[PDB]
């Protein structure tokens, strides 16, 4: 009895490079014999010039997911192991460059000069690395940093339905940072990385060519995993997006990251797991499913001044089906995120382009995500919503209603007006304080509610080329002084004058 | 040298080889079938490699007849596909032999039927429109001419009348080259097709590919491939510009479906393949067009059990450029088309590029029409009368935009008696910008139903 | 003062209605959700 | 004598031992990762015995370069934590390592996490009151001293302040410990909640766990027994009344769900581990007082689509006792605490526990702010004048019966520096019985904010 | 219900498959099994007997959801219990019309069958009359008397907890309210 | 819907992998291969035509469920027999 | 009609469209009570009420839990009552007057109760 546990212990013990041999192949995912050494998420290489990441090891084979050209395995091929777990290249080479999941350039122009290399799954900076997250991510949507304010360190999530606005909010949020970038002061100068997931290809080129319209390019790479690539790659893109901005934050750089969508990182990891026989939960997926995105999302951070006081910013998106946002992934990473910017098309069908429901959507970082002026500007502008919120039910009774409440309802309307923007036109934060400024000040309770949004318009376009003081004032001091608002509410109402309506009656 | 086959389970065939024959993935295997009036060659596609020497076929035609343990021969390539300019105006298999004149195929260039998408550096935005004629079309979803169009649709709900119309519009004065793919489409409206395009004279430029929902799940999957495969011949190989009819797109997912639970894949959420987003973005890709080189898709979906949350509609969204999205509670009104107005959407429809005029048109049409829909679980209940002056004139006009949108269109002259219009964007522009301006509040509702433009519209008012 | 006292009746029976139709979406979501997993497990434990 | 790793699937890891050596389950392992950019001594958590000497065991560290066959060494007991005073003014991960001081408390006495609840004959048989001395929360919520509250908080609700205030309670009027268990906290604000109970010094008498989201969900759910293992030590060892926050208990039920499919047992019901009433009564049964002393619970819980009927919810409403809610409807007004007087409940609030008065007092201030719940639509829509003199006259104490339940509190006295003031029973009673009857009518509502008391508010109407 | 939950948790353990809301095909014959135990034996057996009271927690008050209706259709009754009585304050909460027993009148005693005899009925129709009645503005002296006489009958049937009274006492506690003294 | 039923008995007694609402994946492939071999034929086959009249039973009669819209599908029309018109005097 | 002959029919239909009727107008009841229907609807409304209550009886097996007697009417009695129901003889009397009770004359009883 005792010899053959001796000696199942030296042969177990008795265990140049290592060599596997593939005994499966199907769908995606192949099994290897061998590679007694392999560790769990070790790139292996395939005879073809394959890889695949040996995502799952049982007591006599190995489960290696396939990163691409899956039709080139065969049964018996030669696995060769990499010394080395999953890593992507990095550094500034990355700014303007799309790239696949690898790290690899995709976009067809030169090799990408790599910085340094990191590991796709180095921890995230713990509680004691962190700072509070006391600065904000402008993103140019007035519907957003003067209600939902996002701060660099926060997880906002842009959660909605299809066709609704989300890919919009987040390419206004990249082009928006453009204003800053120009600035060559890198505490200012936000860098963006937009990791798309599971696109198709000319969705991909089409946000590349709205990127370069707004000059964007200078300093946003994308990662792509389009449609085409295999379920590894939508897997890892991600990770390979949040390792390309880890090497930014951890160099004391700004930075924000787009994911578009983890709904298709979730089910591209849904298909590898079932594909790898893992036992399947609710909705199908695999009981780390939160964990995924858990260990995806907290690795942006805001770093203490030890660590050089960078800061990473997440932008999950993800599309809910129906609005049902009570399904598993968006539940998930509701309770992961700080904020949630919950878009509907009903809002979208309505007029109210960007779509934002304001009052279900909240931010838990709140005031601390916004400039002094803004926060003055802004904090009675939910009230505002709210009340107008509550009063449209009597929008058919406006003269029977009381008047307190009636100067409430034409209120709302021309702050709803207010809060309308068009896509690829992110407004400067010196720009949008004094757009929420005429709403809640009541300067454009005068103005016919159709014409808001030329009324907005024209006068920022008036102050933008005549009196930049007032801009110059709340940028570079970051508070709208009394002297500065006295001089505002002056030159409002000199434009005021000039300006025409739809129906050509006078204002004021 | 050669296999045999080990195991038959349906459609799925394992077959064993001696140890260094076994066969690369998606190789053409033939077997023959014996027995009376089932004899055939038997073409099996290799889906998997099972290990010791075994791998996993799908067959393209049926099992029935098939023994244990007789021989099977590997290609030693891919199944192919003629292609050249000689495939236009003749009907395929998903095998790619012809069905009008067997063997016609056999002296052509024959193409793979897999091959990779093209490289991301290749593709650019496509942003000119397409005009096609129809009033909701047109206004509310205007196509992309080389996108990636679809007519999504629950069981029933006309989208195979509406894809007719659609080749009956675009490809009649196209001055290119077509294919249409029958992916588990019904036979009957295959052949109303082919001789519909024989009587229109249009067969000499089209190439149709037919694999029919009469036919097992491989040959339901590799039709879509097959037909592809034609159409990025006719793409990169002459450069002369492609429509793509694809009815329905949703079978090759569904057929992948059928044969997991064999293939051995755990089923996923709503008993999808897991594989679903990955076989349909593998398929969808290829149908790209890049610089220099159009190809106008025009893919119909069905959508299971109407439902729009379902996974297989809901991964074949991404893939679109407008995507045209019938419903059977607009079918029920008798507003054929049955187009939604507000589901329905494209990624053209913007004032950069269709011009204000048609943007600001579209918008009030689509906010109009979207407080109606909030405003008829009132008029339900608490009835019309109730409403404020604004809201009532609003529903006055919205169930007048409702109706202009519907269309005679002329695949459905069987349908309406009536032969079929063609309404011009200009005009269209024209008339939406009256309707949601009350230019035509005294008019009669029945007035706008079915009817073709502005000309019509007061020839039927007056008609009343 | 009559239509004050029916339309406070229209709403209390149209929250009642919100209710009992809460309820049934929960019970419903609750079902979909347990039959969805019990065909997955199911198709777990066939392979 | 060690055992073997030979399986690895995500956080799953199967570990094979000689035929002596298999441990007991819920014995903590230690394996090696010894990849250098990975580099962790991984922790197992053991769940099954597999048969043949093989465990099944839950990874409490993200398993990435765990190797086959790497040497897994048996510690003997379960997952340990360090439990003393020493524990108090630091944080914990799940595992009992402190993250602000790596290796501290390792010279501490360590104990083992899975131990039962007191034994049936140790048990209290009747709900002592806690007299916490708010006014909201001993008036028209009593807590139970060895129950649970549930607390309904949100975004910028002062959460985090009633954390704060409750803390300065028990350390300061009962001699007693906080500790925080942070199940699946976001490590974000793990962080802003560890920095702002340092910053108001309240830090030096609170133990805080955090099972950090980024964590495999083996420590997301170990993390709430830790906490109670520290919280158990001081009221078994020290004999001090705790008070252990649990945010958020939904986040324990999930990790146990998902635990539970990673070991790859059947779901039950909506998804959920078919222990969960068992697991969540091994949490919740094991908060109780024993032998005169208490571990009192305030637990964040989420609900699931706001469904009160959804196992997770509706498992974690059978234990608890009380529940606090916090609306922006009430903290918008400058109501600190912000405790919502309606939605808020107890199950104490019956004259068998609190006084014939108490019960009495506590129905007529509901039966007010009911009132004027319902009066707030007219007050808004038609403004105040609307209203009769008998419904102006329930107004007016309405308004200053909801200022009255605000209190200036000692998490409050961070910032504006005036003392935080406890209010007895007896007297927040008679406060309010006096008030309810409206022998306060003529001081303006500005009076009744923030103030600690009767004669408080007598010396702020005096000097207004 | 909680028995309930525990059958269903050992099953899953043990991978028999679930049926309806998760539970197995045999909940139904783990609680029959268990309530057709209680009985009154003949005396040919010793005429002993075993009274259950099962209880079961609803959610929502969905007494038509599986175990509810599994054990209802078990039981010889229910007294449902609603939380919107409760709430109001009236205690026991026994929802009447919904509440029976049909095993019940009987085995209760000839005095308590005299004075409750027509009791059931009464509070029925009184909570459809102050549901009417809650939104009109007035109503006939007949039906404002059978309003004021069903509401003192509801304040008649509460009782505080831990005070279970005597046979001998709840007759004439019925007898107050029934007779009309308490108008 | 009940040779569906009996489809699935036959499958999940021969142990295949139930799909969606317990069908085997192949219920499609049962009713589409049952009804699409009946249509007329051209003159080349002396002209012969086969009709196929399928019943379908809407448990609860929603028109939008699995099996009802599959054979939607597979078919040229509906004959969509509302119990709620039944009743009210409208029949067929 | 074959079966039961042409009388039975017609009147078993003319129920079950009454109370087909009554059953899609349930949603509009649920919110605003009976009054707010049109003429046409609330006269078939109170029709329906009466028709719905009159399909209850007094069973004999009822005997054990009312304590009232069991009744039995004959085919032509009911065929006879729901044709006067239903042509709108009876809307004069309160729906209470219909519940568990057999027959015309019976019915007659009750209505002289109230």
């Amino acid at each position: 009895a005792a010899d053959i546990e001796g000696a199942i212990e030296d042969y177990v013990s008795s265990f140049r490079e290592e060599i596997g041999t593939v005994i499966d192949a199907g769908d995606g995912i192949a099994h290897v014999e061998g590679l007694p050494s392999v560790m769990t998420q070790e790139l292996l290489e395939f005879p073809g010039g394959v890889l695949g990441v040996a995502l799952n090891l049982d007591e006599h084979s190995v489960g290696a997911v396939i990163l691409g050209e899956f039709e080139k395995i065969e049964e018996g091929q030669q696995v060769k192991r990499t010394g080395e777990v999953l890593s992507v290249p990095v550094g500034d080479a990355f700014l303007g460059r799309v790239v696949n999941p690898l790290g690899q350039p995709i976009d067809g122009q030169g090799d990408i000069a790599a910085e340094t290399r990191r590991a796709l799954e180095l921890q995230a900076p713990s509680v004691v690395q962190r700072q509070s997250v006391s600065e904000p991510l402008q993103t140019g949507i007035k519907a957003i940093d003067a209600m939902t304010p996002i701060g660099r360190g926060q997880r906002q999530l842009i959660i909605g339905d299809r066709k609704t606005g989300k890919t919009a909010v987040c390419v206004d949020t990249i082009l928006n940072q453009r204003e800053a970038w120009l600035t060559g002061d890198p505490k200012q100068q936000v860098r963006c990385v937009y990791v798309a997931i599971g696109q198709k290809g000319t969705t991909i080129a089409s946000v590349k060519r709205a990127l370069e319209e707004g000059g964007a390019m200078e300093y946003t790479t994308i990662v792509a995993a389009p449609a085409s690539d295999a379920a590894g790659f939508k897997w890892l893109a991600p990770y390979t997006g949040s390792a390309i901005g880890q090497h930014w934050m951890y160099n004391g750089k700004h930075v924000l990251i787009v994911f578009d969508d983890l709904s298709k990182q979730a089910d591209a990891y849904r298909a590898i797991s079932l594909l790898l026989r893992r036992p399947p939960g609710r909705e199908a997926f695999p009981g780390d499913v939160f964990y995924l995105h858990s260990r995806l999302l907290e690795r942006c951070a805001k770093l203490s001044d030890e660590l050089g006081g960078g800061s990473m910013t997440g932008l999950p998106i993800i599309e809910t089906k129906a609005n049902d946002i009570s399904a598993f992934i968006p539940t998930n990473v509701i309770s992961i995120t700080d904020g949630q910017c919950f878009l509907e098309s009903d809002l979208f069908n309505q007029g109210v382009r960007p779509a934002i429901n304001v009052g279900v959507s909240v931010s838990r970082v709140g005031g601390a995500a916004q400039i002094k002026a803004m926060k003055e500007v802004a904090g009675s502008l939910r009230l505002d919503l709210s009340q107008y919120r509550e009063l449209e039910a009597f929008a058919a009774f406006a003269s029977d209603l009381d008047a307190a409440s009636k100067a409430q309802l034409d209120r709302g309307a021309r702050l709803v007006e207010l809060l309308k923007q068009p896509q690829y036109s992110p407004l400067a934060v010196e720009e949008q304080v004094v757009a929420i400024f005429l709403g809640t000040q009541g300067h454009l309770d005068s103005v016919p509610v159709e014409d808001v949004q030329r009324f907005e318009s024209e006068l920022l376009e008036h102050v933008k080329a005549s009196h930049s003081d007032i801009f110059d004032g709340i940028r570079e001091t970051k508070k709208l002084s009394e002297e500065a608002e006295e001089k505002l509410v002056s030159v409002i109402n000199e434009f005021k004058k000039g300006f025409q309506a739809s129906d050509g009656s006078s204002v004021v | 040298t050669a296999g045999r086959v080990v195991r038959i389970t349906g459609p799925v065939v394992d077959v064993e080889f001696p140890r260094g024959s076994v066969p690369e993935l998606f190789n053409a295997l033939h077997a023959e079938i014996t027995f009376g009036a089932l004899a055939k060659t038997l073409t099996l596609e290799v889906a998997q490699h099972l290990g010791d020497s075994l791998v996993r076929c799908i067959s393209m035609q049926p099992t029935d007849g098939l023994v244990r343990g007789v021989e099977v021969t590997d290609t030693g390539a891919s199944i192919s596909v003629p292609v050249g300019d000689g495939v236009k105006g003749h009907v395929f298999n998903a095998l790619g032999d012809c069905l009008d004149d067997p063997g016609y195929g056999k002296d052509f260039e024959h193409w793979s039927i897999h091959r990779k998408p093209p490289a991301f550096s290749d593709l650019e935005p496509r942003t000119e429109m397409l005009e096609t004629g129809l009033k909701v079309v047109d206004l509310l979803t205007p196509y992309v001419r080389g996108g990636k169009i679809a007519l999504f649709g629950g069981a029933g709900v006309g989208k195979t009348v509406l894809i007719q119309e659609m080749i009956n519009r675009i490809a009649r004065n196209f001055g290119g080259t077509s294919v249409f793919a029958g992916v588990g489409e019904r036979t009957r409206e295959g052949n109303d097709l082919w001789v519909e395009l024989a009587d229109a004279n249009v067969l000499k430029d089209t190439a149709l590919v037919f694999g029919q929902m009469d036919e097992p799940p491989g040959t339901r999957m590799r039709v879509a491939l097959s037909a592809l495969t034609m159409a990025e011949f006719f793409r990169d190989e002459q450069g002369q510009d492609v429509l793509l009819f694809i009815d329905n797109i949703f079978r090759f997912t569904q057929a992948g479906s059928e044969v997991s639970t064999l293939l051995g894949r755990m089923p996923s959420a709503v008993g999808y393949q897991p594989t679903l987003a990955d076989e349909m973005g593998e398929l969808q890709e290829r149908i790209t067009s890049t610089r220099g080189r159009s190809i106008t898709s025009m893919q119909a979906v069905y959508v299971p059990a109407d439902d729009y949350t379902d996974p297989a509609p809901a991964t074949t969204f991404a893939h679109l450029d407008a995507t045209t999205e019938l419903s059977r509670a607009v079918f029920s009104k008798g507003i054929f088309p049955a187009v939604d107005p507000l589901a329905s959407s494209s990624t053209i429809l913007d004032p950069a590029i269709v011009g204000d005029e048609h943007y600001r048109v579209a918008q009030e049409v689509i906010r109009i029409l979207q407080r109606y829909k909030d405003l008829q679980d009132i008029i339900a209940i608490l009835g019309i009368d109730e409403l404020s002056e604004e809201d009532k004139q609003l529903v006055n006009r919205a169930r007048r935009i409702e109706r202009f949108l519907s269309q005679n269109m002329m695949a459905a002259e069987q349908f309406t008696g009536q032969p079929g219009s063609t309404v011009p964007l200009k005009e269209t522009i024209e008339a939406f910008d009256k309707l949601t301006k009350g230019e035509f509040d005294h008019l009669p509702e029945q007035a706008f139903f079915l009817i073709g433009g502005l000309d019509d519209l007061a020839k039927k008012a007056e008609s009343l | 003062a009559s239509r004050r006292r029916a339309m406070k009746s229209a709403t209390d029976n149209a929250d009642d209605l919100i209710k009992a139709l809460t309820l049934a979406a929960n019970r419903e979501r609750q079902a979909q959700i347990t039959q969805e997993i019990s065909e997955i497990v199911g198709g777990a434990n066939a392979l």
